[PDB]
RNA sequence: AGGACCGAACCGACUAAUGUUGAAAAAUUAGCGGAUGACUUGUGGCUGGGGGUGAAAGGCCAAUCAAACCGGGAGAUAGCU
RNA sequence: GCUCGCCGGAAGACCAAGGGUUCCUGUCCAACGUUAAUCGGGGCAGGGUGAGUCGACCCCUAAGGCGAGGCCGAAAGGCGUAGUCGAUGGGAAACAGGUUAAUAUUCCUGUACUUGGUGUUACUGCGAAGGGGGGACGGAGAAGGCUAUGUUGGCCGGGCGACGGUUGUCCCGGUUUAAGCGUGUAGGCUGGUUUUCCAGGCAAAUCCGGAAAAUCAAGGCUGAGGCGUGAUGACGAGGCACUACGGUGCUGAAGCAACAAAUGCCCUGCUUCCAGGAAAAGCCUCUAAGCAUCAGGUAACAUCAAAUCGUACCCCAAACCGACACAGGUGGUCAGGUAGAGAAUACCAAGGCGCUUGAGAGAACUCGGGUGAAGGAACUAGGCAAAAUGGUGCCGUAACUUCGGGAGAAGGCACGCUGAUAUGUAGGUGAGGUCCCUCGCGGAUGGAGCUGAAAUCAGUCGAAGAUACCAGCUGGCUGCAACUGUUUAUUAAAAACACAGCACUGUGCAAACACGAAAGUGGACGUAUACGGUGUGACGCCUGCCCGGUGCCGGAAGGUUAAU
RNA sequence: AAUUCCUUGUCGGGUAAGUUCCGACCUGCACGAAUGGCGUAAUGAUGGCCAGGCUGUCUCCACCCGAGACUCAGUGAAAU
C-alpha cells in the first residue's frame, strides 16, 4: 500500500511512502551480507568521474543469486524483507540440509512454500525450468538468457517480461523499456511477476529525504561560471547556443549505440 | 584569535619530517638542496 | 513521531555601539537568532594550478587568486623612463 | 599579622594536546618582566622524575597510505590481488590511606587481582590461518529495578552566650569506607532432559542449520543495586606523648534508614521506526590435523617471576599559539546549598585571585551606563536605537486557510501573608493483614502511612506580591518570494540559488557516459518501477502556430564527391 | 508591471497636502505558456503605506556614575 502523511508542520502533507503490514524485519544473514562501501564518484584514477553524489547515511549490500544452481533439491521461503539495494524486496530461502540464500522476490508477499528447479516444475512462483515447456502468450519472470550472465531483466519492483512466440528451438521475450528479443526456448525461467510494483508512486515531498540518500544538488550549466561549464553563467534567462554535455558535446536526439554484437538478437527496437 | 597554522609535532613530522622527504624523489631533492645550501637542521620536529 | 513553537551546553552573523598607529591579521559590549537537522562536532585521512572545491560569488584554495606560492629560462623585451 | 574586596559553571578542580629544567631551596639583582624590585616561569647553582597492574606497547584492524608476484609508463610516478602499517574502533593485569622542600594509581601501610611457571586437590577431549555463537554498530520513544546527590530525625562531640530572648522554642559540625570477592535479587533474553538421525556450513563435525520419539515445563544464559565479606584495617571530630607550645606521631566518638532522586546505571537493554544502520582477532563452541595416567579444558588454592615507552611543570592559560607574561584562539571530564521550571540568574559552597607602572585629580570635549517633567515618532531614508510588554492556572477569540494553521489572535482575571478550600487536592511512592506457592535478596493483591505540584476565595498590608535577576510590542492594506534550507573571513544577503514535483533526450546492460597519456575504477555488484545529458520549480487549475536557417532522426534510390 | 520617455499617464480612495501607498485602465513603441502561465495559507535576517501602547529618536536636553581629556613621577614612541 502507499499511505500519506498528515501536515503536522510545514511541507510535510506531500510526502507518501510504501507501507506493507507482512512484510517481515530482523538481521541480515552475515554469509550474504558486505558493507560494500561508498563510491562518492571522486576517483581512485584523477579527478571525479561522475556527478550529483556527495554524503549519504550508511548502507550494506546483500548478496542475491542469479545463478540458482543446486538443481533437484526443495526449498522453502522462510521471510520476505526489505531490501535497501533493489526496490522488488528480497527473501530468505532455507534448502532441504541447512543452506540460506537471498532470492528475488516472487509474488505473493508469504512464506512457507516449497520450490524446485530441473526440465519440468510445479507451475507455482518461484518454480524454476525452460521456456521450450510452455504454450507462450505468458509471464516468464527473471530469465536466463545468457547462461555465462544468470537470470537476466525484471528485477525492479513490479517488473515483468511477455513471452509472445515460438518456433523450434527459438522464443521471443517483450520488456517494458520498448524493446523485443529473441532466445533460445532451453533458457531458464522461474514464471509469473515481481511484487512490490508500487516503488514509482512514492513523493519525498522533503529537500533533505534525497540527501540523506548521497543525492547532490542540480546547479545549471547556463548558471554556474563560463569555463566551469560550456553553457555559463548568465546573460540572464538567454542559454544562447544548443544543449550539449558538460564535456562541450552535442547530445539531443543523437543515438549512442555501437554494440553491434547484440542486434541481431532485437527483433523490435526501443523508439 | 585562531592561526592558520596551529602547533602540531605529529603533522609537522608526517609532511616536513626527515623519513617522510626521504621517502619521496621530491622530498629527498629538498634535502639534497638543504646539503647544498649547508643549512644545519634537515628536521625541525626532532 | 516531527527538515515542529521557545530554549541552556553547543553554534553563530544580522542590527547597533566601542575599537580602528588596536589587546587585535577582525576583537569587544548589548540584543536578535541556529540547536534532531538538507545539523553539528572530536580525532586521522583524501581533493592541486586551468587543476581542486563551491544548494556556484570567478567566492574559497594557509592574509595572496579573471588565475596562488617559490625557484628558473631572466640581467628576456620597452622607437619609452 | 590583622582586616578588607572581587570571582565563585570561574577569576575553581582534574585529564590531554603543545611546549620544555619551567618543579623545589639556596642565593643573585648587570640585563630581563617596556617599574619598583628585596619578588620571579629572570641570572647562576644545587636537589628532584622510585610503576608487573596507570597513558603507550601487547593482539585485531576502519578511512587511508604502502605494495609482491602481475600490470601501465621513456621516467619521476602509478593501478591492483596477497602482505604490512594504522585507529578516531574491538581485545588480560590496583584500590584508597598519608608521605617529601619538591614525587607517586610509581613511595610505605592495608587489602585486591590478571599474565606466566611450579606444587596441591577433585572433575575432564583438547584442537586449525577451517565450521557455528559472539565481537557487532541506525534514529527515537517508553515500562521496571536503582545510585551519586541532599535534608530531617536518630546517634556522637562541642556550646548556652557582651544588650533581650535561646537547656527543649535549639545552635554548630559530623555520621567516613575503595578496589575486589561472594550471595545471584530486580531488569533483559531463553523452555528443560534423555534418545537417535543428516545430498547445508568447500573435507570432518557431537556446534549451528533442521528433523523425529518420550517425559516434564523453571531448567539456563545475562546483569543494576542491596547484603555479607574484604573492614574491629583505613578514616574520624576530639584526646594525648615528648625533646621541641618547636613537629611528629600515637590514639579516637557516632559511623543509621525515611524520602526526593543527576546530565550517571541495569543499556550493545525493552519497545518502536525507515533512511534497514564496519570488519577482524582475543572469547565461547564444532570437528579435521595431532596427542596421552601428557598437553590442553573447569572450580578452589599455595608459592615464585612480571621486558620496554612515558613520567620533573603549565593550561580557557605568564609555561600552547597569536613576534609580546598581548582585551584574542583552544580538545575531554565535573557542576553542591538557599531561591528557582531551570545548566537561566544572584548570594554563596569548596576553591582562587587582588594584577609586571604608581600617585593623584578633573575643565570644553570623547565612550558607555544611570535619572527622567510635560509632549511624543513630530526624529529619521527608517521607531533605527531605546524604553515599555514579559511568568502561567483559569477565562475569551476575527479574516483567511493546504483545515494543520492563523493564535500566546484580539481582549481579560488571579498571584505576598494567614485562614478557609483538599487543616495537602493532582502527581509519584507505600507497612502489616487478607493471598499463592516453589520457601524465600519470596511472588502478588491492596491502601493505614510517606512525599507533594500548580490552583482558589476571603481578610489585612505596601507605590508595587509572576516583587529582584529571569521574562512574548499590538492591529490593518500591500508588491514579490511555497515552507525548513544555500549565498563570498573585515562596505554589496535578497526577489538570486537549491528543494517536493514537471518535460524532453541518450541507455538492453560487458548500458550509455566519465576520469585515468593507463594499469584500473566510477557508472552499479543498481538492470527499464534502473542509470547518463539539459531545462522547469511545492501545491490547485494549465500548455497556439513555424522544420526556411543551425542541430538531430527515418530513407538510402538519386545528385554532389575525396584519398584511391 | 522586475517590462513604460514626456509620466507624478488618466481617474478613484487615504491626506491640511501626498512624484510614495491602495484600486482600476491598454494605446504593452518592447509580457505570453516550460529561456513556462496564473493563483492560494502558515511563512519571509523581504520591501512600501497607515493606526495604538510605550518611549530622551525629537521640542531641548539638564544632572549624575565608571573610564579617558589634565598633572606629576617611573619607563619613554611613530609618521614626517
Amino acid at each position: 500500500a502507499v499511505v500519506k502523511c498528515k501536515p503536522t508542520s510545514p511541507g510535510r502533507r506531500h510526502v507518501v511512502k510504501v507501507v506493507n503490514p507482512e512484510l517481515h524485519k530482523g538481521k541480515p544473514f552475515a554469509p550474504l551480507l558486505e558493507k560494500n562501501s561508498k563510491s562518492g564518484g571522486r576517483n581512485n584514477n584523477g579527478r571525479i568521474t561522475t556527478r550529483h553524489i556527495g554524503g549519504g547515511h550508511k548502507q550494506a549490500y546483500r548478496i542475491v543469486d542469479f545463478k540458482r544452481n543446486k538443481d533437484g533439491i526443495p526449498a522453502v521461503v522462510e521471510r520476505l524483507e526489505y531490501d535497501p539495494n533493489r526496490s522488488a524486496n528480497i527473501a530468505l530461502v532455507l534448502y532441504k540440509d541447512g543452506e540460506r540464500r537471498y532470492i528475488l522476490a516472487p509474488k505473493g508477499l508469504k512464506a512457507g512454500d516449497q520450490i524446485q528447479s530441473g526440465v519440468d516444475a510445479a507451475i507455482k512462483p518461484g518454480n524454476t525450468l525452460p521456456m521450450r515447456n510452455i504454450p507462450v502468450g505468458s509471464t516468464v519472470h527473471n530469465v536466463e538468457m545468457k547462461p555465462g550472465k544468470g537470470g537476466q531483466l525484471a528485477r525492479s519492483a513490479g517488473t515483468y517480461v511477455q513471452i509472445v512466440a515460438r518456433d523450434g528451438a527459438y522464443v521471443t521475450l517483450r520488456l517494458r523499456s520498448g524493446e523485443m528479443r529473441k532466445v533460445e526456448a532451453d533458457c531458464r525461467a522461474t514464471l509469473g511477476e515481481v511484487g512490490n510494483a508500487e516503488h514509482m508512486l512514492r513523493v519525498l515531498g522533503k529537500a533533505g529525504a534525497a540527501r540523506w540518500r548521497g543525492v547532490r544538488p542540480t546547479v545549471r550549466g547556463t548558471a554556474m561560471n563560463p569555463v566551469d561549464h560550456p553553457h555559463g553563467g548568465g546573460e540572464g534567462r538567454n542559454f544562447g547556443k544548443h544543449p550539449v554535455t558538460p564535456w562541450g558535446v552535442q547530445t539531443k536526439g543523437k543515438k549512442t549505440r555501437s554494440n553491434k554484437r547484440t542486434d541481431k538478437f532485437i527483433v523490435r527496437r526501443r523508439s | 584569535m585562531k592561526r592558520t597554522f596551529q602547533p602540531s609535532v605529529l603533522k609537522r613530522n608526517r609532511s616536513h619530517g626527515f623519513r617522510a622527504r626521504m621517502a619521496t624523489k621530491n622530498g629527498r631533492q629538498v634535502l639534497a638542496r638543504r646539503r647544498a645550501k649547508g643549512r644545519a637542521r634537515l628536521t625541525v620536529s626532532k
